[PDB]
């Protein structure tokens, strides 16, 4: 015998989180707070030249925002906890293996439901210990106990995204590697040295030296007619992004499917 | 009853060599689509940067040495 | 939970700013530094 | 039983947007405000020389309108909600394949209707609950229950666009992804750089010094012979909207026709 | 009775792998318009960077070793 | 005879690790301490310009973790040791192979249960002394004495990680290399040197000079338009990974699946 | 009788020769995989930089010499 | 498994340590020693300087620059000669084998 809620089974498909808890998690949760960021521009303070203004929490967390986004489409993941209603269609060559499924957004952290319907009325709906998932792929499975194709036959539920890092060093297959954070956050910091370059001295001004009454100074910038003044960080955060990039496209892989 | 029977070696090339994790998914998606006389005639699809395949065998074998039997 | 939207401007207008001129006074102070490189000579190679 | 109204089924083609709503929502629902773009140039005023003027709200409007449009061609989308009058021919071998129809312009948030006329009369009407769709592909599929060709035989009306993100870091496929409005801020800000890279100094100067009395003012700029003055910061949105660009190809895919 | 029946592997170029969504929706197209008899003679059109198309077994096969079990 | 405990055999699968000790065991065993990053970073303070505050110890921590995790993929390994509850697939080919397993995580420093299960009911729980590892490889392999495929078939639980080495300059093929330190090290101080870089002189200031009364003061530093301050350490430390990561990976070597 | 009945050597190229325990773990996977008539006709993946097989005998052999003989 | 010190001057039997990995390894700590070395000639980051004070004037120019660390001359020798004793060296153990 066993206990469980009736859609989880603990083999297979173990419950991970709360329904009700998704809407909860935010960014704060995954570190991305624009603490974080102004950690990594650890001495460097960003102003307003003309004002003692510097920019507040939330262009930081718009920026964030944007920038997990923009690494969500870098791979092709869901990257936050999220509820999704899918419909997926009758290929006979997958049906007959095992009835396989390739969910559109993953890692899965768990399944709800997986119903076969025909025209919105429930046809047969399987027992919840038959189905199998694989979490990180997101391979949903079927293992029956005791045209050559159709539309949208079968209706999946199903919650997808990951799960904070609850242990130091360390993550589940169903968890967040602690790089996806460092990537949207060097994502957040290409913006921010994008607009930070700008304001060091005036704006367009490469070369000045000033001279009165006897005291005189030159200084430099890094400004130049070829190259901004933050440029040197910002191809320094591409050097490190590609290789952060290519490494982690090798924890999910390649993209396959049948034809 | 040994070995060498081996028909060819398919070849992906990859900044990174994938995790062992993403090659049995990927075995998985080969396997539900393509194996056995179910989805036989289907062609798969992949997106890497380039693909080979060396022939280690030739494309049809037959016994070796007849006519020195003979 | 919602999505960080930049929104409006806050900033009111101001006219006829006066410039900020420094207060005398006998009270001691602290003088705010700057930590950086400092150039100094050779003096052992001004020995040679 | 179930309770809808009757073009809208909630199994295929639930309803997603009200017909009279397309009017009311504006580039402002998206973020698109000019404060956006300022936000961005966080710390630099357009403003010009040579009088205290700074360039209206109603130029920001005018250039995004252009952002949004050029982004709905340079990605083969609708992205404002809007309806479409859609007529199709007839393709045997389509047709033959549950009716499959690739529509013109993408997401299709909803269908309202789907008929088949021979010289303006309606010849047969479908049942709402025979079609169904794929949103964000906008495939239009029929499943009925219980020459070759010919042209503009089908009729079809269909609601494209893509609604507001309701929730961060989040999106549903009939939904606005953040990307896109990333994407087309950075397309205005490429037009704004362009206008104030001319107001930085005088007009095509690039070097000057003046010495009066012993005086000495001496000024550098960006600008240069072979380099404009903000060219430095276009260069860096090109950089950032090839990987931005290329990155969300791979959500909406390659285009196919069969021949 | 076992795997290994695939004809070949037909590659697409591309900047970014796309997502299993779009591969599906582009599954879709191609059986709607190529799979069986329906729209056999047809010619799909694609607008990729290169595209190839690799063999993994012989244009025709036949019985192996047919000398040897005579 | 033969005294062990029942799921750990001397031969094939000898004890490693104590299962409580795995939470004890933490980065500082492994000598990754803020001080070890000080150390190779020998006479550089890196302190804020503006306020006399060095970064603290917190900032290296959280950089270290992000270190180890960022090398656990780019050589794919589990590093630091954790327990595995892991379900893997029936393949007839491998499965006559004296019922050969790959982890999805290596080394393996132990295995505690390998079970055959249908509906989750355990069919068959084989004999510990039966079973045997490869620590290193990860195989699992079993030895029995006295469709062709299925979904989730068995089920797997094992530790995944490396022991701190015990003595100099030799380590186990289960013992922590003592190249992995170094190149954590190394990941570490690239981004600390991407931080510290900024803080030389002002903020991306290139050239200098002061001249009052006839004094004169005057700097050229390593900041330029094209070539960020740290960027010369940046790239010995490339050229330094690079002879580092590529020695490391052939210990490990290639990955192969059969398909 | 004596030796010269190899077939080919199946070359990688890599910045390291891989270390002798990596080589073997590489057999025990290609034996386990792919040895005998078990996976007779599976097809291994490899994600090196580049792989060659260079023949160093002929794809039939046969009696040498025979018109000599006769 | 390991290799014995070399007991003999200039010599070293097929169990005996030859002397160049005692050198290579050095090297490759000098290769460390260096890269830390070559920050501290002249506090951090100054490429050139000049000061002049009361009649008397002072210029230096170190080897740092924006493009090469201080220390990279001798960083780029040492690869050198590792990389001539290392491939060198490879030879007396020469290429690894195994059947399939
Ligand atoms: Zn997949
Ligand atoms: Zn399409
Ligand atoms: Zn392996
Ligand atoms: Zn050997």
């Amino acid at each position: 015998s066993l206990n469980y809620e009736y859609p989880y089974h603990p083999s297979g498909n173990p419950k991970h989180i709360d329904v009700s808890e998704i809407d909860n998690l935010t960014l704060a949760d995954y570190g991305w707070s624009p603490d974080a960021v102004k950690a990594y521009m650890f001495g460097i303070v960003v102003q307003n030249p003309d004002t003692g203004q510097p920019m507040g929490d939330e262009f930081y967390n718009h920026i964030l925002e944007r920038a997990v986004g923009k690494a969500e489409r870098a791979l092709d993941i869901s990257i936050l906890p999220d509820t999704q209603h899918e419909m997926r269609d009758y290929h006979e060559t997958e049906f007959n293996s095992y009835m396989f499924v390739h969910a559109y957004r993953k890692p899965i952290l768990q399944v709800e439901n997986l119903q076969l319907q025909f025209n919105g009325r429930p046809i047969y709906k399987y027992p919840a210990n038959w189905w199998k998932v694989e979490h990180l792929a997101g391979h949903v499975q079927l293992f029956p106990t005791a045209a050559t194709f159709a539309p949208q036959m079968i209706r999946l539920e199903y919650v997808s995204g990951m799960l904070p890092r609850k242990k130091a060093g360390r993550n589940k297959p169903w968890e967040m590697p602690p790089e996806l954070e460092q990537l949207v956050i060097k994502y957040a910091l290409k913006e921010i040295y994008q607009v930070w370059g700008n304001l060091i001295i005036g704006a367009g001004i490469a070369n000045k030296t000033l001279e009165v009454d006897g005291i005189t100074e030159t200084i430099g910038t890094t400004q130049s007619a070829m190259y901004g003044g933050a440029s040197a960080q910002i191809l320094q955060i591409n050097e490190d992004i590609k290789e952060l990039l290519d490494g982690l496209r090798a924890y999910f892989g390649y993209n396959m499917i049948g034809l | 009853s040994h070995g060498g029977t081996t028909r060819g070696i398919l070849q992906i090339r990859s900044d990174q060599q994938q995790s062992q994790h993403a090659l049995e998914n990927f075995k998985r998606e080969w396997k539900s689509s393509l194996s056995g006389i179910n989805g036989s005639w289907q062609i798969p699809v992949v997106m890497a940067d380039d693909i080979k395949f060396v022939n280690m065998t030739p494309t049809a074998n037959d016994m070796q040495f007849e006519k020195w039997l003979n | 939970e919602k999505p960080y939207m930049i929104g409006a401007n806050s900033n009111p207008n101001v006219i006829n700013k006066s410039t900020t001129y420094t207060t005398t006074t006998q009270a001691d102070e602290q003088d705010k530094p700057k930590y950086t490189t400092r150039l100094e000579f050779d003096t052992i190679d001004m020995i040679r």
